[PDB]
């Protein structure tokens, strides 16, 4: 006999409550930075939005 | 002058808690050895490099400044690359300007973590000598090969807009005029990481170490929410014969956040 | 600790 | 054995032996229960299961310093202080997974 | 404006968004999709020039 577990999820689409181990940092605004929001990575400038 | 510099030691902690590699010219042999060394604070040649060595992994034994000796060291996939060159000089106290090409001499399979290095110098008190250190970076270069195969010149594209114009056209020559160059670029100067506030570990024990498991025909599904997926805790106890990821790489899992997570459980025979 | 310039040094056969 | 391949996660790949992503070569493995296993049990073979960070390709760590999460070096007989290495424990009568 | 809009199109890749691919795929697997996108976008530029 064998035991089987199947895990299903969706990625970088809607809100997520389950996350991997990582340390957060303060927001930096009006500056070119590398950013990671909930697993989505990029480089850019962050500003407040309406 | 009078060969003051004799070699190097490369290592992480530079003590007996971590392996280190020593490369030296000992006056009647070139000796390279990678072991746990009790390195002295002041390593010099009168032979006071180390007190004792144990658990050795690699060993190789060989058969008005005047002299400039140039080396390049890199570390990659468990290999230390050494490149060498030599030039006669007459400069008194500066690094002479000019262009020289180094050639490979060593590709050593040490397999150690290098974050630090220290030079080994002779003591007479001490003779006048100088050494200079610079750091390497990923860059695009254009090299010119001569008819014999020698590299006599190079262009570094990042130095200024003219150098990039040269690299783009693939020429050392440019005619008079106005040319359209790449758009203005800015490099990042910060790092930002934003994750939700979660303080609970995911329930690996309840799922994997459950007392009863259902039949495949009546398989069961369970929701997973608000938890930190470490899964390195399982390394101590639980081990899996089958682990396969389809839409995601296993290496990227630690850096991701997951939505709408569900777990299904059952029991089958090995062939199934 | 003195700062010097590396003019064109450091090219090696790839 | 499945962990010995590029782009794999696990205790062996993370902390003991890691293969480069662009790897040219071959991997070979075979079963040796008749010579490396005993009825009483063998515990010479070891593997590391606690570490800070992940290994780099074709790099080895042979340290045996006591391990504590979040730094703070400790004496082994102390709270939250563990020895990093672990023993396999091979037996003649054990299953194929543990051979 | 047509060149601007054409960036939305997939060219046989899983996604048109490079950051998603780099975020959830390892180097070797990401290489395939990025090459597909590169081919398509170069083709668009050549058509515009002609
Ligand atoms: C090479 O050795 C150094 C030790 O000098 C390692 O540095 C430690 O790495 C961990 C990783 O989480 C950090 O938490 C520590 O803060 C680092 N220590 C230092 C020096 O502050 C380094 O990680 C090793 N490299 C590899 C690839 O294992
Ligand atoms: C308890 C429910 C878990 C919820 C997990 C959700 C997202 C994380 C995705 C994958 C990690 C789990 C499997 C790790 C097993 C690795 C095997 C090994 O390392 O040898
Ligand atoms: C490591 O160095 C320390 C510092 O003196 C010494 O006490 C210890 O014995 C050394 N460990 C060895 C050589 O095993
Ligand atoms: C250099 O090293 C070799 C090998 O250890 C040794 O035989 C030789 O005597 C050494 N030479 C000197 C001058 O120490
Ligand atoms: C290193 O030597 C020590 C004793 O000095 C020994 O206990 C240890 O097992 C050896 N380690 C390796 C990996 O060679
Ligand atoms: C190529 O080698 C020959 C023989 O040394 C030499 O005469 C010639 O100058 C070399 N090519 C150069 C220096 O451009
Ligand atoms: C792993 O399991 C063994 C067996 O009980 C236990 O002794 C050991 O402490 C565990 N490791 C950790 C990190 O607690």
């Amino acid at each position: 006999p064998y035991r089987v577990v199947v895990l299903s999820f969706e990625l970088l689409n809607a809100p997520a409550t389950v996350c991997g181990p990582k340390l957060s940092t303060d927001l930096i605004k009006n500056q070119c930075v590398n950013f990671n929001f909930n697993g989505l990575t990029g480089t850019g400038v962050l500003t407040p939005s309406s | 002058k009078s060969n003051v510099v004799r070699g190097w030691v490369f290592g992480s902690t530079m003590n007996n808690k971590s392996q280190s590699v020593i490369i030296i010219n000992n006056s009647t042999n070139v000796v390279i050895r990678a072991c746990n060394f009790e390195l002295c604070d002041n390593p010099f040649f009168a032979t006071m490099i180390f007190d004792n060595a144990f658990n050795c992994t690699f060993e190789y034994i060989s058969d008005n400044f005047k002299h400039l000796r140039e080396f390049v060291f890199k570390n990659k996939d468990g290999f230390l690359y050494v490149y060498k060159g030599y030039q006669p000089i007459d400069v008194v106290r500066d690094l002479p300007s000019g262009f020289n090409t180094l050639k490979p001499i060593f590709k050593l399979p040490l397999g150690i973590n290098i974050t630090n290095f220290r030079a080994i110098l002779t003591a007479f008190g001490t003779s006048a000598a100088a050494y200079f250190v610079g750091y390497l970076k990923p860059t695009t270069f254009m090299l010119k090969y001569d008819e014999n195969g020698t590299i006599t010149d190079a262009v570094d594209c990042s130095q200024n807009p003219l150098a990039e114009l040269k690299c783009s056209v693939k020429s050392f020559e440019i005619d008079k005029g106005i040319y359209q160059t790449s758009n203005f670029r800015v490099v990042p100067s910060g790092d930002v990481v934003r994750f939700p506030n979660i303080t609970n570990l995911c329930p690996f024990g309840e799922v994997f170490n459950a007392t009863k498991f259902p039949s495949v025909y009546a398989w069961e599904r369970k929701k997973i929410s608000n938890c930190v997926a470490d899964y390195s805790v399982l390394y101590n106890s639980t081990f899996f014969s089958t682990f396969k990821c389809y839409g995601v790489s296993a290496t990227k899992l630690n850096d991701l956040c997951f939505s709408n997570v569900y777990a299904d459980s059952f029991v089958v025979k090995g062939d199934d | 600790y003195t700062q010097h310039t590396s003019s064109m040094r450091g090219v090696y056969y790839p | 054995v499945r962990q010995i391949a590029p782009g794999q996660t696990g205790v062996i790949a993370d902390y003991n032996y890691k293969l480069p992503d662009d790897f040219m070569g071959c991997v070979l493995a075979w079963n040796t229960r008749n010579i490396d296993a005993t009825s009483t049990g063998n515990y010479n073979y070891k593997y590391r299961y606690l570490r800070h960070g992940k290994l780099r390709p074709f790099e080895r760590d042979i340290s045996n310093v006591p391990f504590s999460p979040d730094g703070k070096p400790c004496t082994p007989p102390a709270l939250n202080c563990y020895w990093p290495l672990n023993d396999y424990g091979f037996y003649t009568t054990t299953g194929i997974g543990y051979q | 404006n047509t060149l601007v809009k054409q960036l939305s199109s997939n060219f046989g890749a899983i996604s048109s968004v490079l950051n998603d691919i780099l975020s959830r795929l390892d180097k070797v697997e990401a290489e395939v999709q990025i090459d597909r996108l590169i081919t398509g976008r170069l083709q668009s530029l050549q058509t515009y020039v002609t």
